[PDB]
């Protein structure tokens, strides 16, 4: 059922034999990786490495020890030899935790990996601090949200993600610590 | 890329292409091939030219 | 027609609607911040399917606003 196990070393074998031998091998995206999933460790007790990404930034790689991840189902969280999981992510606030310090991400949604290694890699598109929304465009973008109903189901399906959105954010913004 | 005077880079990558594509060919595998840049446009046409989409 | 989430059913791609909440999340950020969050949502490319190997009709992009919400 897995009967080509590709690599970075079989396709360096067998692209010896049809590609001219001066060509060097093209590189990979694993090798500029040192970690892995199976690759047990990087644990070290209360604190994982939690690899907050982003298409234009990396907002955090350092090691934390809660993450609150907002899951299609609901918010939950991650502490440190969590279970393996593959969690798509609604548009609400990542947490990030150290201790008693708190910095909140409300992010736009796009998944989020737990590793069997304990590496948590949040993977989404639009990553911003909470700090940076204002609170009056949102009901503002919402009432126009609520207005455009069309049957056009790739408009009203765009019309849900957007007063889901939007609603989330609401929800996110009166609901401040 | 785009402009041209780049120097050699998007003829390595057009001698790659076919390098890295001739290793999948195995069994008769349907290959489309696509360019991103003018540079890739003019360049595999000469190589593979019914394959380009 | 096909059997996914309430994008996927609706004939869009995973990526649209991604890219449509990380525009609405634009759309309403900080004005220190809106703007400079203007220069990662252009779209300005071209394309031009290749049939017969050299022919083929030009389609051109031009987006400064974002991906359109609009069917693709």
């Amino acid at each position: 059922e897995a009967a080509a196990p590709a690599g970075p070393k079989e396709f360096t074998e067998v692209w010896n034999k049809k590609a001219p031998s001066t060509l060097i091998v093209p590189e990979f995206p694993s090798n500029y990786t040192a970690v892995k999933a199976v690759g047990e460790g990087q644990v070290h007790g209360d604190a994982f490495p939690v690899n907050f990404y982003t298409p234009h930034s990396i907002l955090s790689q350092a090691q934390k020890d809660t993450v609150v991840l907002p899951g299609v189902d609901g918010y939950f969280g991650v502490k440190a030899s969590h279970v393996p999981t593959i969690a798509q992510l609604k548009p609400g606030v990542v947490e990030l935790h150290s201790g008693a310090e708190s910095e909140k991400f409300f992010v736009s949604g796009g998944f989020a990996f737990v590793h069997p290694n304990g590496v948590t890699d949040i993977c989404v598109l639009e990553a911003a601090t909470l700090d940076q929304v204002d609170p009056a465009a949102v009901k503002s973008a919402l009432a126009a949200a609520s207005a455009a109903q069309p049957t056009d189901e790739f408009e009203q399906a765009a019309n849900r993600a957007a007063i889901e959105l939007y609603s989330a954010l609401e929800s996110a913004v009166e609901a401040k610590a | 890329s785009d402009k041209g005077l780049c120097g050699g880079l998007n003829s390595n990558i057009t001698k790659y292409t076919r390098a890295t594509l001739a290793t999948t060919e195995s069994e008769g595998k349907d290959v489309v091939v696509v360019s991103i840049g003018d540079k890739g446009r003019s360049q595999l046409t000469r190589i593979e030219s019914q394959r380009y989409q | 027609a096909p059997s996914g989430p309430f994008y996927r059913v609706a004939g869009m791609s995973y990526l649209r609607y991604s890219n449509i909440c990380a525009d609405l999340l634009r759309n309403v950020l900080k004005e220190p911040f809106k703007a400079k969050a203007q220069a990662r949502q252009a779209i300005h490319f071209r394309q031009a399917p290749y049939v017969d190997g050299k022919a083929g009709a030009s389609k051109v992009y031009e987006l400064e606003n974002g991906i359109p919400k609009t069917a693709n």
